[PDB]
């Protein structure tokens, strides 16, 4: 049986650790919710 | 029950101790989370009792208590940041620019940073602190890194 417990608000931070790169894919989204990459 | 405005962990008591399977968003009285981490179960909030009201498979998305209220989108070119609440960790902001899911039904954001599965329905937001969507919805890619998609529901 599941619960829920607070973790926070919901605010912008700054100065946050940023990271992280941006790449542009070619995916395909299925009945099931599954992404996958077209090639 | 809790309906504080805010992010919560989705906890439960069925295997090994407590385990976090998942993350959601309350807003406007209604709990906002992916439909894989709860697979559309009632939730518990203290004593109260949450039960589902919108959900889809496909879009992987559910909502508790009312109909979705988050509508925020990315607008394409500002960087975000990722309201990580990792299992066992405190909730942590972490900002990235994302990139882009090219799909035959449109594009759209995905964020490329890589936390456990129970970090699954973090919250993405916008310079204002606005919630552009949910993070858990994703694929690998080939270095075995995960990219998630910025999953946002419809306002009615
Ligand atoms: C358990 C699980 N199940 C799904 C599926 C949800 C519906 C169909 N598409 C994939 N993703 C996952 C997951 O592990 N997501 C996740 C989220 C953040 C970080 C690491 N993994």
């Amino acid at each position: 049986d599941m619960y829920i417990e607070r973790a926070g608000d919901i605010t912008w931070e700054k100065d946050a650790e940023v990271t992280g790169n941006s790449p542009r894919l070619d995916v395909a989204l299925d009945e099931s919710g599954d992404f996958s990459l077209v090639e | 029950g809790e309906t504080t405005d805010g992010v919560y962990r989705v906890m439960t008591r069925r295997l090994l101790g407590s385990t976090q399977v998942g993350v959601g968003v309350m807003q406007e009285g209604v709990f906002h989370t992916m439909w894989h981490v709860t697979k559309g179960a009632a939730l518990r909030s203290g004593e109260g009792r949450l039960d589902p009201y919108w959900g889809d498979v496909k879009q992987d998305l559910v909502s508790y208590c009312g109909p979705w209220k988050l509508d925020a989108a990315w607008d394409g070119l500002s960087e975000v940041q990722l309201l990580a609440v990792p299992p066992g960790e405190r909730a942590k902001n972490i900002q990235t620019l994302p990139g882009i899911f090219k799909t035959k039904d449109g594009d759209i954001g995905a964020v490329a940073l890589d936390y456990p599965a129970g970090t699954s329905g973090s919250p993405i937001l916008d310079k204002c602190g606005r919630v552009i969507g949910l993070y858990g919805n994703g694929v690998v890619i080939k270095n075995g890194s995960y990219v998630s998609a910025i999953t946002q529901g419809k306002r009615e």
